[PDB]
């Protein structure tokens, strides 16, 4: 009937890679953690991998930077956060000891 | 049917603070046209007519307290996404779990 009987949290996972999409870098092309923006078009990157490319801009859309200073993002940061909760509610920690 | 309540109130936990990612900081709507303002924070656009339209000259950054202006903001998506799968992320809670989301 079902590999791990029911399973449940099937929706929510597919949920989760989602948004996922949304913060997973550029150029580490993974999530990131306390991210820049810099990508005033529509890309984005952490705050250790754009500094190494401020001089221009974003390296896909080609735009050029709008923050001088390496600024952050705390949206951005805080949504990395939850992302990380939900991964565990779906793999589910069965431990007693 | 709650999902048993298994790991359900967990869950609904992150969807709601989620939601204050991609909130508004001036009517508290959710923002369907994400723009960057020139103090770098997002807004629904329209706010933005009205923060500009009011006689006082250059708009005030409600989430600091100032430093904005007409020709500095601009449409650049980044928190459209985020705003759009989610609620869409709460509905496959409600399908299943079934539980309240906010009111
Ligand atoms: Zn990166
Ligand atoms: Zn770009
Ligand atoms: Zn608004
Ligand atoms: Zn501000």
């Amino acid at each position: 009937m079902e590999p791990d009987g029911r399973g449940a949290w099937a929706h929510s996972r597919a949920a989760l890679d989602r948004l996922e999409k949304l913060l997973r870098c550029s150029r580490c092309t993974n999530i990131l953690r306390e991210p820049v923006c810099l990508g005033g078009c529509e890309h984005i990157f952490c705050s250790n991998c754009v500094s190494d490319c401020i001089g221009t801009g974003c390296p896909v859309c080609y735009t050029p930077a709008w923050i001088q200073d390496l600024k952050i993002n705390r949206q951005l940061d805080s949504m990395i956060q939850l992302c990380s909760k939900l991964r565990n509610l779906l793999h589910d920690n069965e431990l007693s000891d | 049917m709650d999902l048993s309540a298994l790991r359900v109130e967990e869950v609904q936990n992150v969807i709601n603070a989620m939601q204050k990612i991609l909130e508004c900081p001036i009517c508290l709507e959710l923002i369907k046209e994400p723009v960057s303002t020139k103090c770098d924070h997002i807004f629904c656009k329209f706010c933005m007519l009205k923060l500009l339209n009011q006689k006082k000259g250059p708009s005030q950054c409600p989430l600091c307290k100032n430093d904005i202006t007409k020709r500095s903001l601009q449409e650049s998506t980044r928190f459209s996404q985020l705003v759009e799968e989610l609620l869409k992320i709460i509905c496959a809670f409600q399908l299943d779990t079934g539980l309240e989301y906010a009111n």
